[PDB]
């Protein structure tokens, strides 16, 4: 219940400031004023997604070090990170990480 | 089953029907495809956690990783469709009738 | 420095874990008597509530086997106050 | 595309299909399918033209939807049985979605509208993978869950496939569409005998792969994709027309060629189960396939169509295409009937 | 002998960051094999008692299983107090 | 009493952000051989209050936005999430004692990109959208290193609990065993919060995304942005400059911990005054070609180092 | 499997997560470990044609521990009967149930 | 009404799905899918899954959904059918909620119950660890085969997407 | 001079001290002068709920010692 109140208070407070911000100066009456897809940007987002997913597989590492099979665990932990570095090398050499046309 | 399962199971049905009825945009359907995996993610996690199927606690994460990789491949095709006809409308993708 | 301090922390965890082991027999005995009591308390109310129902057996098992089956939340706190049920279901998940 | 990346992508298509066949867990089966779909799209986009882009899109949407239904069946099966093992499903609703998910992946009617269009929009080599290799993974799962498949559903999908493959093929002049409808028709035979004797499902699959691979290989040698362009072959490579005639006759089931063996054994395993109406209707409807096969034999080998003047410049060069295993595949497609009892090696 | 020195001294001048990255990653893969303390990591992990030590019914022929926690028989964590 | 606790956390945060504007203007002034605000109140102590009132009684624009509902959702989300990232901070006792607090802060921090993206849409300007896309690509790129670096540090701590980082540093600061990670964590926090030398949004002559906002709505984006500057420097001190906790005198912890958190916040102002600005293609190369190779290599080193020394921390 | 490579090579690729009564880390049991064990040992070796008839008693118990369908029907009946007697003055909850 | 938090969240879960399933403009469709994701995590948290619930925020909402919105703003060129579908969806949800709250038993394909989700929770736990966390950490000790195939697929995703997007 | 920058730092410094000082005091006020109990794992929660039943008053922080044992 505590975490629920904390979220309710923060967003309720933010909404109040926003609406009274759009209305408090409107208590004033000012005269009415009257009167390309980029490919490289997309590749940054996709590269982040595939890297972000691989991070999801690495988050449980601290708990994985508590096992009695450290030899197996340490072998796969270094395999995931090595594979993550192989993806970076492939993009680097294939001109993926460039911003020049 | 239980009361919560009904809404999760009915949320998958809504997304499936949403995916099988395109309106105009291709981006709209990909969202209905990623809604389907969200319902499957929650439904599986509810089953695994409730039954204390310990070793299956990693399955929902694997479901999320592959489903997002598939989603990335879907967005790439959408981009290459838009770079050709200027928009992501499905009616343009009608050359293969003949 | 980190190796030394982490090694001392593992010796502290074992000491803290062994205290739990030394107490589990007493806690298990208490839990067994508390679970059985609540099952019997529900059995009485079921008998009173359904003494005149067309073909109802009081405390009839829904399993073919006669093996002991761990009760679920519905069987223990079926007819208890909402606040007590709320604590025993979401109390841990909602603590802080 | 770099040659090394082409090998890597192909081995990933194979690895996806192999994972499905060696897995005792529904999660690894699903992972196998996902790895397979991810790797095959780049070989469909390799020519970089709008039609390829459209074909890759229609394939992604179909296979993505099919995989979501399959994963829904697995979870329902987990709720009602508490296990992941690759075997009979324990809920009738799980079986329906699982059976329908695989039907969409295979291309069976009425989930068939993508096979003619995807096969038309991609090169011949990509179509060969699509129509032969991509059918191994779904058939492996059907081989294992057939004890719980709804009989009226699997036999209803089989009958529609035979009909729709037959009628669809009559109105085609493009070679890639003709093979696509031919592929739908032969799928119905494989799934019709599945409830009765799964061994004959594999035999019909093996024979179909050999015959289909022979046709695509011969089309790729002359770079022919239309009926008319195939009719100039007699004036360029006369031998290749005799091989096309023999294979087309084989695919139609005419004895004493190899393509009569599966139709022969499937009719046997259905009459043992007192199924007389279905095999007769299946066999008669297959004459539609024999018709538009015979039409290609009239415009390719049994008649000499008009030629063009520039053809004379082709006579001065040889065939530099690979034509891998073509001599071996063509013989297996025509001269295996005397070895019919060898199907026991598949048991 | 001179080829390697020329190669190493060039990446160290043009790409010091990458030279550091591969050296650090290379040590992460090698030292655990040669480290004599890697065996103590497994022993510490096996010594941590998450579960309850369920006792064994006594049959008479079990001289290696103590009758009481403070008996000298059974595994000992003396090596851990000194590590 | 918990409701009183929430207000005892929110209001002081906003007041701290209000007077951070003053301190920033005066530290920058003295590094530039001038003074900064010293007329509005003694030593400019009333300058923050004057600025607040002025913005909230100034007429807002609200142009012909394509939505007019994202234009109001963006500042709510930015400020709402900025205050939410404070609730698990042990100072030394958290308001909410989460078991996975370190993971909670990553999760909430990755949602702050939407307010940047939504405000881009609402502006209805094609150019303002380009500025939003560059800012978004910057934020997601540099939170790859935040996640991996954090994982590397927690391998010496053993949990995602934020109060366990206090125990881990009960004999020595983690800055000593992990200073290379601290360097790339500190710079990664500047890029996340669009701070110089990484402020291309506010870096005129190349672009910002919050250009169509004025008056109160603009102040809401400003307040959220500065509350994140304090929060990230409080996170850094807990992570790399652990303060000893005495259960009988918790105020002793808070004073020492606040001084560290201020010194790291002033370092942000110090760095703004000293360096020129990165180019967009150059801060991306600083991440994908320099930090990420080292972060991945150090992650391998920190997974193996505890094993080969027999120094794996306890799970609990 | 279609191909039994795992059994031929004696390598456990994916059989460790197939059933919830297998070996779990720290010996954590599933809620229905006993029921799954009983059904598995009943149906072992006799093929699925026989197990569908000669191990039906165990299977129904296993499915009762998974979805708890029968129990929720019984609790639902008791709640209705108590509610019916509650709104007639004919029932009195004891002090420790309130 | 706090004992039925899971069911209340599930009702909001469905309403969000009816939001983007009706397919409003992609900008609003993605907005509705973020709300469902947040509600989806809320349900998973209340069943004991904390790591799994938070993984939804970090990877699904803060990951994929950011790429979806990022790609929409750059490749989407910022009716009766939408309203008709949206109203049709809510009515079915209302009737399903109405009946399961009236007789507490509904039969649509499956037999659903209406007592409350709390009735199936386990009644005993005294561990010094998180069972969910232990299972996920087993990915490295038990899931050797899973790690290899998952990692290879992610690596192939990088190769494949660069091939598709080159255009030449 | 430079020391005229300090007064702004003191106000900013004091505002960052109140949240830490307030939480520590409020916990002790609401927990009978002790630190708030920390229950990250199920075992700790089980003990805390047991303390609630043993206190007589339904409060986890009222400790009963030997004087409660016969
Ligand atoms: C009993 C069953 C018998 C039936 C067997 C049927 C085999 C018939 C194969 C077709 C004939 C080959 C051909 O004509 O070339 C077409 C085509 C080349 O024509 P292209 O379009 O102009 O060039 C494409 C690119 O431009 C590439 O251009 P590139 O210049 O960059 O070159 C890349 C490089 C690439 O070189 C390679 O191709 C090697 C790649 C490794 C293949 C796997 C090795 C297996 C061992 C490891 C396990 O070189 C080549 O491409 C060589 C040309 C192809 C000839 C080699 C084909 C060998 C196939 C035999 C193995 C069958 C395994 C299944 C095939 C994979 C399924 C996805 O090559 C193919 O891609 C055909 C793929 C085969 C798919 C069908 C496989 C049969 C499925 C049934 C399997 C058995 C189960 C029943
Ligand atoms: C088990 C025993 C299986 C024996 C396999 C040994 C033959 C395979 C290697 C021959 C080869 O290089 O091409 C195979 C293979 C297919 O190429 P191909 O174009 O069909 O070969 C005919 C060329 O004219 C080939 O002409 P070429 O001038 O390019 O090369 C001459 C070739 C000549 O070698 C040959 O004799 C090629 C024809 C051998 C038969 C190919 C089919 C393999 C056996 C299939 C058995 C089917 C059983 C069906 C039974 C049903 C009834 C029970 O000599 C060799 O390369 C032998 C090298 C020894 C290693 O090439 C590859 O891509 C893989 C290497
Ligand atoms: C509302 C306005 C929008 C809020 C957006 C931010 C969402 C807050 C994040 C969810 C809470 C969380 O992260 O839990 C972590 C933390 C993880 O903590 P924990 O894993 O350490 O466990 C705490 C308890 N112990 C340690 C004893 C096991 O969750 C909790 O601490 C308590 C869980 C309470 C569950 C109630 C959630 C209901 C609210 C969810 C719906 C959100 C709707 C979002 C709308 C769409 C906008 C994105
Ligand atoms: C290079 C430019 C960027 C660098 C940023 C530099 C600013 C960050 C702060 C660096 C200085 C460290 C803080 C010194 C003032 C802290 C006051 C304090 O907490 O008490 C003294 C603290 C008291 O120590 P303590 O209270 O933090 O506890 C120490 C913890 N153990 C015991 C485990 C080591 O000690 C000092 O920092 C003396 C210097
Ligand atoms: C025994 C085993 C030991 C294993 C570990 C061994 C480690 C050995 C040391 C490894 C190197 C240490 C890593 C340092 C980080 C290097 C990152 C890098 O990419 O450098 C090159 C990068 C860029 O390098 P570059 O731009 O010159 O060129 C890169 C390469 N070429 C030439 C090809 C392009 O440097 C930067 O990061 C730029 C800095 C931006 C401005 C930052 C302002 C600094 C303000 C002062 C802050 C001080 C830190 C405060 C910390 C406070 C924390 C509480
Ligand atoms: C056994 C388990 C571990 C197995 C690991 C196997 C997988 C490794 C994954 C590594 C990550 C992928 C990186 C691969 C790409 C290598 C760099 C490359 O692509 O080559 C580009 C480079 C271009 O050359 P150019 O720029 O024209 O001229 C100057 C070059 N120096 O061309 C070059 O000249 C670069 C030269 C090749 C780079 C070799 C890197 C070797 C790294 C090993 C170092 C280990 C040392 C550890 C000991 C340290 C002791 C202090
Ligand atoms: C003492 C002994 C120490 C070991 C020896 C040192 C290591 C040798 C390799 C170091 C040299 C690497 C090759 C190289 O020089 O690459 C330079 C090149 C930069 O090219 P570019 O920046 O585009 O040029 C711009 C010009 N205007 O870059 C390239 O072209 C490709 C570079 C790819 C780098 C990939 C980075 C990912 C790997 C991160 C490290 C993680 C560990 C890898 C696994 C290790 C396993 C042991
Ligand atoms: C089970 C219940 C299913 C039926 C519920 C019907 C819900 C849809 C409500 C009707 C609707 O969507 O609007 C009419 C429909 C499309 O909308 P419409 O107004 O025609 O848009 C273009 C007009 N120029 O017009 C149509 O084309 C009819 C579509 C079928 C309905
Ligand atoms: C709504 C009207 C309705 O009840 O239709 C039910 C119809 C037949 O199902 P039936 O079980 O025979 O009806 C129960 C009668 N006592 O069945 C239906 O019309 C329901 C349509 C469901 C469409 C399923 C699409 C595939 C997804 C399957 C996953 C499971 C979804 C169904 C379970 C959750 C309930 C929504
Ligand atoms: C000015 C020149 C330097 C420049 C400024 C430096 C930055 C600002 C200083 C750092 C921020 C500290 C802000 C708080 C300082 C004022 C409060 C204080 O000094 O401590 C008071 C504290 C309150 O005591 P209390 O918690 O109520 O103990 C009751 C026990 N029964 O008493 C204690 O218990 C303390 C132990």
């Amino acid at each position: 219940m505590n975490l629920m109140l904390a979220l309710l208070t923060n967003f309720t407070l933010a909404t109040l400031l926003v609406i009274i911000a759009f209305w408090l100066p409107q208590l004033n009456v000012y005269s009415e004023k009257t009167s390309p897809f980029s490919m490289k940007f997309f590749l940054v987002a996709i590269t982040f997604l595939l890297f972000d997913l691989e991070i999801a597989l690495l988050l449980p590492l601290p708990w994985a070090s508590q096992t009695a099979n450290l030899n197996t665990m340490l072998t796969m932990a270094l395999f995931l990170i090595i594979l993550l570095a192989v993806s970076l090398a492939y993009e680097w050499t294939q001109k993926g990480l460039e911003w020049t046309e | 089953m239980s009361m919560v399962y009904m809404n999760i199971m009915m949320a998958f049905t809504v997304s499936l029907v949403g995916l099988l009825m395109y309106r105009s945009h291709l981006m709209s359907s990909l969202l209905c495809l990623e809604g389907m995996m969200l319902s499957l993610f929650v439904m599986a996690a509810l089953t695994i956690l409730n039954s204390h199927f310990t070793l299956a606690s990693m399955m929902p994460i694997i479901l999320l990783v592959f489903a997002a990789c598939e989603a990335a491949l879907g967005l790439s095709l959408l981009v290459m469709v838009s770079n050709t006809y200027g928009t992501d409308y499905v009616q343009n993708l009608n050359l293969l009738q003949c | 420095s980190m190796m030394k301090w982490n090694r001392e922390r593992r010796r502290l965890q074992i000491e803290d874990f062994e205290a739990r082991i030394a107490l589990m027999p007493l806690l298990q005995a208490e839990k067994d008597r508390r679970v059985l009591q609540m099952l019997r308390e529900n059995l009485e109310e079921e008998a009173t509530v359904m003494k005149d129902v067309p073909g109802w057996k009081v405390g009839e098992s829904v399993f073919h086997t006669t093996r002991w089956v761990t009760p679920m939340m519905g069987e223990l706190y079926g007819l208890r106050a909402s606040e007590e049920v709320l604590s025993a279901t979401y109390g841990f998940i909602w603590y802080t | 595309m770099n040659p090394i990346i082409f090998i890597i992508i192909l081995l990933t298509i194979m690895l996806g299909t192999i994972i499905v066949m060696i897995s005792s867990h529904w999660l690894l089966v699903w992972i196998g399918f996902e790895m397979n779909m991810l790797a095959i799209i780049p070989i469909m986009m390799k020519n970089h033209n709008p039609r390829a882009t459209e074909a890759s899109t229609k394939y992604f949407l179909t296979q993505s939807t099919a995989s979501m239904l399959l994963m829904m069946a697995v979870i329902i099966n987990l709720m009602f049985s508490g296990q992941w093992t690759v075997m009979k499903l324990f809920n009738p609703m799980a079986s329906m979605l699982m059976t329908m998910a695989l039907a969409m992946k295979l291309g069976m009617a009425p989930f068939h509208f993508w096979v003619p269009e995807v096969t038309q929009g991609i090169p011949l080599s990509s179509g060969l993978i699509l129509l032969t290799w991509q059918k191994l993974a779904p058939m492996s799962v059907l081989y294992q869950i057939f004890p719980s498949i709804n009989l009226n559903l699997i036999l209803t999908l089989s009958v529609l496939s035979i009909l729709i493959g037959g009628w669809g093929g009559l109105n085609q002049t493009q070679l890639r569409k003709i093979m696509a409808y031919s592929s739908i028709a032969h799928m119905g035979w494989m799934t019709a005998v599945l409830p009765y004797n799964p061994t004959m499902t594999l035999l019909n699959l093996i024979i179909y792969i050999i015959m289909t691979s022979t046709m695509f290989t011969m089309f790729m040698a002359n770079s022919t994709t239309t009926t008319l362009s195939l009719s100039h072959t007699w004036n360029k490579t006369p031998i290749m027309t005799v091989l096309i005639l023999a294979t087309l006759l084989s695919m139609g089931g005419l004895p004493p060629l190899s393509g009569f063996m599966p139709k022969w054994m499937i009719i046997q395993e259905m009459t043992k189960n007192n199924s007389i109406i279905l095999p007769t209707f299946m066999a008669i409807t297959a004459l539609l396939n024999l018709y538009f096969y015979m039409r290609l034999t009239y415009s390719t080998t049994l008649t000499m169509f008009p030629s063009t003047n520039n053809m004379k410049m082709k006579w001065q060069f040889p065939l530099m295409k690979k034509m891998t295993f073509l001599p071996t595949m063509v013989v297996l497609s025509t001269m295996m009937l005397p070895l019919t009892p060898m199907l026991s090696v598949l048991e | 002998a001179e080829r390697v020195a020329a190669f190493l001294k060039n990446v160290w001048a043009k790409e010091p960051v990458l030279v550091a990255s591969f050296a650090i990653a290379g040590l992460a893969v090698i030292l655990p094999t040669l480290s004599p303390y890697t065996k103590y990591s497994l022993m510490i992990n096996r010594a941590t008692p998450y579960n309850y030590p369920v006792p064994l019914r006594d049959d008479g022929n079990m001289p290696d299983v103590p009758s009481h926690p403070q008996d000298p028989q059974g595994p000992s964590l003396e090596w851990l107090k000194r590590l | 009493m918990f409701m009183i606790n929430i207000l005892m956390l929110i209001i002081p945060i906003l007041l701290a952000v209000a007077f951070l504007t003053l301190v920033e203007r005066k530290v920058l002034g003295y590094m530039q051989l001038r003074k900064g605000p010293n007329v509005v109140g003694p030593y400019g102590l009333l300058q923050p209050i004057a600025d607040a009132i002025k913005l909230f009684i100034k007429e807002p624009l609200r142009p012909a936005t394509s939505s007019a509902s994202m234009f109001i959702l963006a500042p709510i989300m930015a400020l709402g999430l900025a205050l939410t990232m404070w609730i698990p901070l042990p100072m030394p006792y958290p308001l909410i004692n989460m078991n996975l607090g370190v993971l909670f802060m990553l999760a909430m921090s990755s949602l702050a990109v939407y307010s940047i993206l939504w405000s881009g849409w609402a502006s209805n300007s094609k150019y303002a959208l380009i500025g939003a896309l560059r800012a978004v690509a910057q934020t997601i790129s540099y939170e790859v290193t935040l996640a991996i670096i954090l994982l590397s540090v927690l391998l010496m701590s053993g949990s995602f609990t934020l109060s366990t980082l206090i125990t881990t540093q009960e004999q020595m600061w983690l800055i000593l065993p992990a200073w290379p990670l601290a360097m790339m964590w500190f710079i990664s926090t500047l890029a996340e919060t669009n701070r110089a030398p990484f402020d291309l949004t506010e870096g005129e002559s190349e672009l910002g995304f919050n250009v169509e906002y004025a008056a109160g709505p603009f102040a809401l984006f400003f307040m959220a942005e500065y509350a994140n500057i304090i929060m990230m420097n409080i996170f850094t001190a807990i992570l790399f400059l652990g303060t000893s906790h005495n259960p009988h005198m918790p105020e002793l912890y808070t004073i020492n911990f606040t001084i560290k958190s201020l010194l790291l916040t002033m370092s942000f102002l110090w760095i703004r005054a000293s360096y020129p600005r990165f180019r967009y293609d150059q801060l991306m190369h600083l991440l994908w070609k320099n930090f990420l190779p080292l972060t991945l290599a150090l992650c391998m080193w920190h997974v193996s180092l505890p094993i080969l020394t027999s120094g794996i921390p306890p799970q609990t | 499997p279609f191909f039994d490579v795992q059994k031929r090579l004696g390598v456990d690729l994916d059989r460790w997560m197939t059933i919830q009564s297998a070996e779990q880390p720290h010996k954590i049991p599933s809620r229905c470990h006993a029921f799954e064990k009983e059904w598995i040992e009943c149906a072992h070796g006799i093929g699925s044609i026989r197990a569908e008839k000669e191990c039906k008693i165990e299977f129904e118990d296993f499915r009762e521990c998974l979805l708890r369908q029968k129990t929720m029907k019984r609790l639902h009946a008791i709640r209705r009967q108590r509610e019916k007697l509650i709104k007639e003055g004919k029932y009195t909850p004891p002090p420790h149930h309130s | 009404m706090m004992l039925y938090i899971v069911f209340i969240l599930s009702v909001i879960f469905v309403m969000g799905f009816v939001g983007f399933s009706s397919k409003p403009s992609p900008i609003y469709g993605g907005l509705g899918l973020i709300v469902s994701g947040g509600v989806g995590c809320g349900i998973v948290l209340n069943f004991g899954g904390s790591f799994l619930g938070l993984m939804v925020f970090l990877i699904y909402l803060g990951g994929m959904m950011v790429v979806f919105g990022y790609t929409t703003a750059m490749a989407t060129e910022q009716n009766k059918a939408v309203l008709g579908a949206f109203v049709t969806g809510l009515l079915m949800e209302f009737f399903m909620v109405y009946y399961v709250l009236k007789d507490k038993e509904v039969e649509v394909v499956f037999e659903f119950n209406g007592l409350g989700d709390w009735v199936i929770y386990d009644t005993g736990d005294s561990g010094f660890f998180s069972e969910e966390a232990m299972g996920i950490a087993a990915l490295y000790s038990y899931g050797t085969w899973l790690v290899i195939v998952t990692g290879w697929s992610l690596l192939i995703g990088v190769v494949v997407i660069m091939e598709i997007t080159r255009g030449n | 001079m430079w020391f005229e920058v300090l007064p702004g730092i003191a106000v900013m410094g004091v505002c960052l001290f109140i949240p830490g000082m307030a939480t520590a005091r409020i916990h002790r006020f609401s927990n009978g002068g002790k630190e708030k109990r920390v229950a990250h794992y199920p075992y700790q929660w089980y003990l805390m709920e047991r303390d609630r039943r043993v206190s007589g008053v339904n409060r986890s922080y009222v400790s009963k010692g030997l004087e409660n044992i016969d």
